[PDB]
């Protein structure tokens, strides 16, 4: 039909760019915070391993 | 003199670091541990475990746990909740209920596998 | 899904069930101990 409207449209998908950019980076820094909570739990899992090999031995 | 010691739980460390006795309320009968002491497993009971050091003193309290004990190294695998069987089963049976389900099946359903091939390709477009 | 790598997610599957000189004092009992401790390897498995 006309220019409007396209003109409305890139205004619509520039918005939503800019929140997915956001998130990215959102994303980045919960991800670092989900790998220390992974490290904090190792030494429960490698230590009781090898009570329990013993244990049985 | 000094023993090294660990309070650890499935989630986070507790304590660490070198130690001079460490006494614990075991399943039988209370505990002294110093430096050097022989090979030892024992169950704990909820209460606090009061770590001795080099003269300054430390307590923690702790819910349950293990106990492990070496000459040189001393490690408490501490537990993060009271495990007692009402509790235990309480959990298990909120499973249950929320598991239930309109459309339980009979457990042999399958041939699936093209909804998740179909998708697999949409997402390669994706990317 | 395992973390290969901050591009990776590997899907993965593992068996949960089925899995020195000295000996331990054991207190009260290593049965007693056997199964407790076998609980708190699972349960740990699991949330790892």
């Amino acid at each position: 039909a006309g220019a409007k409207e396209i003109r409305s449209k890139i205004a619509s998908i520039k918005s939503t760019q800019k929140i997915t950019n956001a998130m990215e980076k959102v994303a980045v820094s919960k991800m670092r915070k989900a790998q220390m909570r992974m490290a904090a739990g190792r030494p429960y899992a490698e230590r009781i391993r090898q009570v329990i090999g013993h244990l049985a031995n | 003199i000094t023993v090294h010691c660990d309070i650890v739980s499935a989630e986070a460390e507790i304590f660490s670091g070198l130690v001079e006795m460490v006494i614990a309320h075991g399943a039988l009968g209370d505990l002294g541990i110093a430096p050097g002491h022989a090979p030892l497993i024992t169950d704990l009971k909820p209460g606090p475990i009061r770590l001795v050091k080099q003269g300054e003193q430390e307590v923690y309290y702790i819910s349950g746990g293990f106990l492990e004990v070496q000459p040189n190294m001393v490690k408490v695998l501490a537990d993060t909740v009271v495990r007692a069987g009402d509790l235990d089963e309480a959990a298990a049976q909120e499973a249950l209920k929320a598991a239930e389900k309109a459309l339980q099946g009979k457990g042999a359903e399958f041939d699936y596998s093209a909804a998740a091939a179909r998708l697999a390709e949409a997402a390669a477009q994706l990317r | 899904n395992k973390f290969v790598n901050t591009m990776t997610q590997k899907p993965t599957v593992e068996q949960l069930i089925p899995l020195h000189h000295w000996d331990y004092l054991y207190e009260p009992d290593a049965k007693s101990l056997l199964d407790g401790l076998l609980v708190r390897y699972v349960e740990s498995q699991v949330y790892q």
